[PDB]
RNA sequence: AGCCUGAGAAACGGCUACUACAUCCAAGGAAGGGCAGGCGCGCAAAUUACCCAAUCCCGACACGGGGAGGUAGUGACAAUAAAUACUGAUACAGGGCUCUUUCGGGUCUUGUAAUUGGAAUGAGUACAAUUUAAAUCCCUUAACGAGGAACAAUUGGAGG
C-alpha cells in the first residue's frame, strides 16, 4: 500500500536508515512496549500489579531517554512513537550533536570506527544511547580527528 | 564418579570444578558424612590448584590428619577430625555452621592435640575385655566402665588414651550433625523415649526456637564446656 | 573473581553451555532493547499481587 | 613495561610463589613472556631458570594484560613441580 | 497430508527417462580417471592409490592399470597427460573421475575445460573434486577460506553438494595414507553406472597392452611400412561383431579388424572365480598393468 | 496432477518447430510425457531462445502455469537436472 | 508405475537376448552374438602407421570405439551449434 | 607459467542485464530516491524552508496570481 | 544345555557336547563367530579430525593406562549485527516536477557521460607477540591495502 511505502520511506530518508528491515524492526519493538502498556492499562488504577509495573516501564523508558521526563504517565506510553526510537539511535544522535556534516557521513564513520560511546569504541550505528550515556560521545583517541596518526592518505601524500 | 551436582552440598564445589566431582574413598567416615582431602586442600582451602599437584603434596609426608600421615588423595576426613599441617604449621577442625555446611577452623597445638569424638557403642571384645566404638571408627580397649552409648570422649590422639568423658544429659549443650535442623547448636532440655525405635531429643537453641530432633543425629559437645573453639 | 581465585583459566563457554543458555533465551519472555531489560507481564506481576496481597 | 602485582601468596608446602601480575605495555604490542620471566627474576630477585608464567590475557582496548607468574625457591624445585607443557613452553 | 505431499515430491524426484542397461554380469573394470592441470600429481595419486589398493610400489605408473577393489567389482585408473587429444578422449570415455584442484592456486582453465567437455559429451557416472597441495597455506584462515570459496565455485560448476575431499602433505613422496583410506572408502562401495546412450551402443575398449607384429624382414625391406599390431584390452561396451568390424584408433585412424581372440581376464575377480562375506584377501588383491613397472 | 507440484516428463516431440512469428504459443509449445502417470500433456517454454535449448528425449521437469492457447496448464521448469532460467542466461551447461 | 514398467520390459528385453543365444557355443556365441563385453580381448589390425609406430609413447593411452555403418558415410551434416559462454 | 581462470569464470555473471550503481548500494538508493521525493513535495504543496532571509524581504520572489484561491473550503 | 574364577557374575569372559554357519590345507588335519561406515533409483549434499591438556577412574604404584571429557572443522535451515562509499569548489545549461477536470491547471531552483579538490578507510595482505596439550578463534599489533576499465549486489515485475 501506498501509506505504508510513503511513510517508510519518509523514515528511511529523514533517518538515512538501509532498509525497512530496520524499520520493521524498531516498529516491531514499539508495538511490544505499546502492548504491555495496553495490558497495563487494562488493569484498573490504585492495583499494585499495575502500579509497580508501571512505574518500572516509566522508569525503563525515561532512564534510556525516549519518554520525556515532563510526561511519566501510561497515555503517554502508548503515545511513545518509532520516530522517537530513531531519534534515540546512536546515528541520528552523531547528527545532531554535528560531528558529522550529514546522516550518512555519521553512518560511515560509526562504520569505519571514529565514534566512540564512553571508553570502548562502537562499530555499529543501530546502537541505542541511553540518555546518561548520550553526553560521552566523542571522536576515538586513534583517530585522525581525534588525534594519533595523520592517516592513510595523508601517510601517501606526505610520501 | 557422580556429578558435581549430585555431589553432596555441604562440602562446596563452585560453578568451574567441571560436570564431575570425586567421590570418596572407603574409610572411617560415612560416604554422605565425608570431606575428601583433596576438596579440603584444593577446593577449600586452596593450596594447590591441580589433581597432580594435590597427588604431589599427598605423596610427600606434609598432610597429617588424625597424627597420622595421610598418602591417598581422596582419605576421608567428615567430621571434627584434625588435619595438621607442618609446614604452615596450622591445625584444621571440620564443624558445621547455621545453615549446615563443612567449616574450617584454625587452631594451635594446644587444642590440636585432642579430640572429642562420640561414642557409637560398647561391647565386650574377645578375651572378656571391654571395648569401646567410636563414630571414628577408633576402638579403645579397656575403657571408663561408666562410659556408655551416647557418651563423648576427649581423646589423647597420641596415645589413644581416654582423657576424658561428658555425659549425655537433659540440660546440656548439644550440636546437630543430621536431619532437617541439621546444624543448630543448643541446648538438650527433654528426651522422649518412644520405646519401639526412634527415640527423639528436644533441643531448643540458646535464644527460645525448639525442635525435634533423633539421638543418633544428636551429638553431644558440652553442658557449657564448649571444648573445641568454636568460631566466633 | 573466579579466574583470579586460584588465576586458573577458563575455556571459553563450550557447546552445552552455549545451547542451554540459547534455548533458555528462546523460551524466554525478555528482551534487551537498550541498557535495561524489559519482561512479559505474567507471573512476575503475578509475584507482585500475590505478595501485596499477603 | 610497567608493572602492578596483587594476589601474592607464598605457597610454603609447593614452595612456590603465586602472584596475580597486571603488566601493562603502553603503545607496544604484547609482553612476551619469555622478556616477563627475565624482568620477573630481578623484579621479585630470583634466578630466570626459577620464574614462569601462563594465563596472560591482553584486555580489551590493548593497555592492560593479567598474567599469572610463578617464583619457584630452586630451579629443581620447578622442574618436579612444573607440568610437563609448561615445562616445554619454557624450554627446559 | 503434508506426509503424502513429502512421499509425492520424492517420487516425482526418483522418477527419470528409460534408458536401456546393457551392462553384462561379468561386468569390465570401470573407467576411473585421474584428470588435473600440469604439476598437480596426478601421476603421485595414482601411485598412492595402487598402494593403498594392491600393495605395490610403482616406481613409473604409465598407461592404464587394473585393481580388483571388491568380490564383484573391479577399477581401472588412467592418467590423463597434459594434452587436450587425450583430455577429450578419456572425457568422452570415462564413467568415474577424479578431478584434481592445485589449492592455493585456486582453478585453472584446465579444470574449466574438462569440466565442461564431460558435462557436453556425457555426465558420467561419479565425478569427485579432490584438492591437493594444502601444505603450501601459512594461515589456517587462509587456508579454510579458500576451501569454501573452492568448494563453492565447484558447487556451481558441477552441482550442489558434490564430494571435495582435501590431501594435506606429501609425506614418503606418497599421500597421506589415512587421507587416501577415506577416499578409497567413497570409491570402494559403487553402484551401476548412468546408462548413457553413446555408450551403450556402441563398443568400445581401452588398449591395456601394445605390441608390435612385424616380419623384420619387412621392416629390413622397408622401415616405413604397415605393421600389423596387437592390442590387449577390455571389451567395454556393447559386443562386438563377428569379424569385419570397423574401428577408429583415436589419434591414428579407421581401420578394420584382422583378428578378435577372445582369452579370459588377468584379474579374475573372486565371484567369476566361484562362478556371503565381506572382507577381501591377500590372496584377492590382485594387479594388471602391463605397460607400467 | 497426482498429488505433487513438479512433474517429471520426456520431451515427445516438439511440436509446433516449424511456426513462423517467433513467440506464438504454437511455437513455444512443447508436447511431453508425464512418467509418473505415462501420460501425454503440452507445456511451455517461456522463450523460443530456449525452445532451441530444450532436446528431444530429455528428463524434464515441469510445474504450473500461472496468470495466445489459453488453458495450457504447465511450463517447463529444468530441463536435464539443470534449471531451465539458468541454461537460457546461460549460467550452467547442459548435462547430456 | 509407468516408469517401472517400462524398465521391466526393459530388463524382459534383456533377459530374452541371452536367454536366445545361450543355446551353442560356436554358430551362437562365437558367430552370432559376436564377442561378448568384459571378456579380455587381443585384437589384430593389419596396417597400422610405422611413423605410429616409433613415436608410440606410453603416456598418450590408447581408445579403439567401434564404427557403425552409419558412422563409415561421408555426407553434409547439418547441426544446431551455439558457440561458448566463456568463449572469448 | 600456468594458465590463470579469468574472472569470468571466477564468478559466472553470464548474461544478467546491466544495473546502476544506485542500485548496488542499498542505501544510496535509498538516499536518492527520498531526495527525489522531497523535491516532488516542493512542487505541490510548499515547504517553510526558512523565513525571510537574512538581506530583508526581496518581494514575493516568484510571481503573484490574482485570481487563485488556495484555501481549504469548510 | 552344563561347568569354571572371584568379596561381588549363573560374567557371555571363557571351556565342554549337540545344532546352524563360515575360513585355511600339502586333504591326514586346524582355528572361528561383535560394532561403526557407504549404497539402498541411473541423480548426490554436516568430519574416516586433535589430545588426556583440565574434572574423574584403575592398578605393586608420585611416573603406567582410560572410547567419559574438552579442543577443532562444515551451515543461507534459521536467527543476530551491517560494508559495497563520505564531503567540497568551479563551469555550463533552463527547465525539473505535478493533477480532479488534460489541446486545461499548479509550483520554483534543478541537472550534467562537465572540470578539479579534499579527507576517511575495512574486506584483504600480514611481520610478530599472545592463546593453547599443539594449534586455531578472541584480545593486542608494526607494515601495506580505493578511483569505476574497479576491492566487479542480486532477484523479480512493468515500459519505451
Ligand atoms: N608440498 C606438496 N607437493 C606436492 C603436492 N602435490 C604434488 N606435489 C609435488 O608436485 C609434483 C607434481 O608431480 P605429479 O603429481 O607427478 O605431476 P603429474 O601431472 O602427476 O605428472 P607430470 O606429467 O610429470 O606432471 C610431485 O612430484 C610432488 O613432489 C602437494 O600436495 N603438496
Ligand atoms: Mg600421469
Amino acid at each position: 500500500e501506498a501509506a505504508r511505502l510513503d511513510s517508510e520511506l519518509k523514515l528511511v530518508g529523514e533517518y538515512g536508515l538501509r532498509n525497512k528491515r530496520e524499520v520493521w524492526r524498531v516498529l516491531l519493538t514499539l508495538s511490544k512496549i505499546r502492548r504491555a502498556a495496553r495490558i497495563l492499562l487494562t488493569l484498573d488504577e490504585k492495583d499494585p500489579k499495575r502500579l509497580f509495573e508501571g512505574n518500572a516501564l516509566i522508569r525503563r523508558l525515561v532512564r534510556i531517554g525516549v519518554l520525556d521526563e515532563s510526561r511519566m504517565k501510561l497515555d503517554y506510553v502508548l503515545a511513545l512513537k518509532a520516530e522517537d526510537f530513531l531519534e534515540r539511535r546512536l546515528q541520528t544522535l552523531v547528527y545532531k550533536l554535528g560531528l558529522a556534516k550529514s546522516i550518512h557521513h555519521a553512518r560511515v564513520l560509526i562504520r569505519q570506527r571514529h565514534i566512540r560511546v564512553g571508553k570502548q569504541i562502537v562499530n555499529v550505528p543501530s546502537f541505542m544511547v541511553r540518555l546518561d550515556s548520550q553526553k560521552h560521545i566523542d571522536f576515538a583517541l586513534t583517530s585522525p580527528f581525534g588525534g594519533g596518526r595523520p592517516g592513510r592518505v595523508r601517510r601517501k601524500k606526505a610520501k | 564418579h557422580q556429578k558435581r551436582l549430585s555431589a553432596p552440598s555441604h562440602w562446596l564445589l563452585d560453578k568451574l570444578s567441571g560436570a564431575y566431582a570425586p567421590r570418596p574413598s572407603t574409610g572411617p567416615h560415612k560416604l554422605r558424612d565425608c570431606m575428601p582431602l583433596i576438596v579440603f586442600v584444593r577446593n577449600r582451602l586452596k593450596y594447590a590448584l591441580n589433581y597432580r599437584e594435590t597427588k604431589a603434596i599427598m605423596m610427600q609426608r606434609l598432610v597429617k590428619v588424625d597424627g597420622k600421615v595421610r598418602t591417598d588423595i581422596t582419605y576421608p576426613a567428615g567430621f571434627m577430625d584434625v588435619i595438621t599441617i607442618e609446614k604452615t604449621g596450622e591445625n584444621f577442625r571440620l564443624i558445621y555452621d547455621t545453615k549446615g555446611r563443612f567449616t574450617v577452623h584454625r587452631i594451635t597445638d594446644e587444642e590440636a592435640k585432642y579430640k572429642l569424638g562420640k561414642v557409637k557403642r560398647v561391647q565386650l571384645g574377645r578375651g572378656g575385655v571391654p571395648f569401646l566404638v567410636t563414630h571414628d571408627a577408633r576402638t579403645i580397649r579397656y575403657p571408663d566402665p561408666l562410659i556408655k552409648v551416647n557418651d563423648t570422649v576427649k581423646i589423647d590422639l597420641e596415645t589413644g588414651k581416654i582423657t576424658d568423658f561428658i555425659k549425655f544429659d537433659t540440660g546440656a549443650l548439644a550440636m546437630i550433625t543430621g536431619g532437617r535442623n541439621m546444624g543448630r547448636v543448643g541446648v538438650i532440655t527433654h528426651r522422649e523415649r518412644h520405646d519401639g525405635g526412634f527415640g527423639i531429643v528436644h533441643l531448643k537453641d540458646a535464644l527460645d526456637n525448639t525442635f525435634a530432633t533423633r539421638e543418633s543425629n544428636v551429638f553431644v559437645i558440652g553442658s557449657e564446656k564448649p571444648w573445641i573453639s568454636l568460631p566466633k | 573473581e573466579y579466574e583470579e581465585t586460584n588465576f586458573v583459566r577458563l575455556p571459553k563457554e563450550s557447546k552445552k553451555e552455549r545451547a542451554k543458555r540459547a534455548r533458555m533465551e528462546g523460551r524466554s519472555g525478555r528482551m534487551n532493547f537498550g541498557g535495561e531489560e524489559f519482561r512479559e507481564l505474567g507471573e512476575g506481576a503475578e509475584r507482585i499481587s500475590r505478595l501485596t496481597k499477603a | 613495561v610497567t608493572l602492578r602485582t596483587r594476589k601474592f601468596i607464598r605457597n610454603p608446602l609447593l614452595s612456590r610463589k603465586q602472584m596475580v601480575v597486571d603488566i601493562l605495555h603502553p603503545g607496544r604490542p604484547n609482553i612476551s613472556k619469555d622478556e616477563l620471566r627475565e624482568k620477573l627474576a630481578t623484579m621479585y630477585k630470583a634466578q630466570k631458570d626459577q620464574v614462569s608464567v601462563f594465563g596472560l590475557r591482553t584486555q580489551y582496548g590493548g593497555g592492560k594484560t593479567t598474567g599469572f607468574a610463578l617464583i619457584y625457591d630452586s630451579p629443581e624445585a620447578l622442574k618436579k613441580f612444573e607440568p610437563r607443557y609448561r615445562l616445554v613452553r619454557a624450554g627446559l | 497430508a503434508r506426509q503424502a505431499a513429502r512421499s509425492h515430491d520424492i517420487k516425482e524426484k526418483r522418477l527419470h527417462v528409460p534408458l536401456v542397461d546393457r551392462l553384462p554380469d561379468e561386468p569390465p573394470p570401470r573407467l576411473v580417471v585421474i584428470v588435473g592441470p600440469p604439476g598437480v600429481g596426478k601421476t603421485t595419486l595414482l601411485k598412492s592409490l595402487v598402494r593403498r589398493y594392491t600393495k605395490e610400489t610403482m616406481s613409473d605408473p604409465v598407461g592404464p592399470i587394473t585393481v580388483v577393489t571388491s568380490k564383484k567389482q573391479r577399477l581401472t585408473f588412467i592418467e590423463c597427460p597434459n594434452e587436450l587429444e587425450a583430455m577429450i578422449d578419456m572425457a568422452k570415455v570415462a564413467d568415474i573421475v577424479l578431478l584434481m584442484i592445485d589449492g592455493n592456486y585456486g582453478f585453472e582453465m584446465e579444470t574449466m575445460e574438462f569440466l565442461n567437455i564431460l558435462a557436453n559429451t556425457g555426465m558420467p557416472g561419479n565425478v569427485f573434486g579432490i584438492l591437493t597441495h594444502l601444505d603450501l597455506f601459512k594461515k589456517p584462515s587462509a587456508l579454510k577460506d579458500a576451501k569454501k570459496r573452492l568448494k563453492h565455485r565447484l558447487w556451481t560448476e558441477l552441482y550442489q553438494g558434490a564430494h571435495l575431499f582435501y590431501l594435506s602433505g606429501v609425506l614418503n613422496g606418497r599421500y597421506p595414507d589415512r587421507e587416501i583410506h577415506n577416499l578409497s572408502r567413497f570409491l570402494s562401495v559403487m553402484k551401476n553406472p548412468r546408462p548413457l546412450v553413446w555408450r551403450n551402443t556402441h563398443p568400445y575398449t581401452i588398449i591395456d597392452n601394445y605390441r608390435d607384429i612385424t616380419h623384420p624382414t619387412k621392416i629390413e625391406e622397408d622401415p616405413l611400412c604397415d605393421r600389423t599390431i596387437e592390442l590387449s584390452g577390455y571389451l567395454r561396451g556393447t559386443n562386438f561383431a563377428a569379424q569385419g568390424q570397423r574401428v577408429h584408433i583415436a589419434g591414428v585412424g579407421d581401420f578394420t579388424i584382422s583378428k578378435i581372440e577372445e582369452l579370459p581376464d588377468p584379474c579374475p575377480t573372486p565371484a567369476m572365480e566361484k562362478a556371503p562375506r565381506r572382507r577381501l584377501d591377500e590372496k584377492d588383491k590382485k594387479l594388471w598393468a602391463p605397460m607400467a613397472d | 496432477f497426482g498429488g505433487s507440484s513438479h512433474a517429471k516428463g520426456i520431451v515427445l516431440e516438439k511440436v509446433g518447430v516449424e511456426a513462423k512469428q517467433p513467440n506464438s504459443a504454437i511455437r513455444k509449445c512443447v508436447r511431453v510425457q508425464l512418467i509418473k502417470n505415462g501420460k501425454k500433456v503440452t507445456a511451455f517454454v517461456p522463450n523460443d531462445g530456449c525452445l532451441n535449448f530444450v532436446d528431444e528425449n530429455d528428463e524434464v521437469l515441469l510445474a504450473g502455469f500461472g496468470r495466445d492457447i489459453p488453458g495450457v496448464r504447465f511450463k517447463v521448469v529444468k530441463v536435464s537436472g539443470v534449471g531451465l532460467l539458468a541454461l537460457w542466461k546461460e549460467k550452467k551447461e547442459k548435462p547430456r | 508405475q509407468w516408469y517401472e514398467m517400462q524398465k521391466a520390459m526393459l530388463q524382459k528385453q534383456l533377459d530374452i537376448n541371452k536367454a536366445e543365444y545361450a543355446e551353442l557355443d560356436e554358430h551362437q556365441r562365437r558367430q552370432v552374438e559376436g564377442y561378448r563385453a568384459g571378456k579380455y580381448a587381443r585384437l589384430v589390425i593389419e596396417g597400422v602407421p610405422a611413423e605410429f609406430c616409433k613415436n608410440f609413447q606410453p603416456r598418450m593411452p590408447i581408445l579403439v570405439g567401434g564404427l557403425s555403418a552409419t558412422e563409415d558415410r561421408f555426407g553434409f551434416v547439418q547441426v544446431r551449434i551455439k558457440r561458448h559462454r566463456w568463449h572469448k | 607459467g600456468k594458465r590463470q581462470i579469468t574472472w569470468q569464470i571466477q564468478k559466472n555473471k553470464g548474461l544478467t542485464p546491466n544495473r546502476k550503481k544506485e542500485q548496488r548500494n542499498p542505501r544510496v538508493k535509498k538516499r536518492k530516491k527520498y531526495e527525489e521525493k522531497q523535491k516532488k513535495l516542493r512542487s505541490v504543496k510548499a515547504v517553510y524552508k526558512g523565513g525571510e532571509g537574512p538581506g530583508g524581504y526581496q518581494g514575493e520572489l516568484s510571481g503573484i496570481k490574482t485570481n487563485l484561491v488556495k484555501s481549504v473550503k469548510l
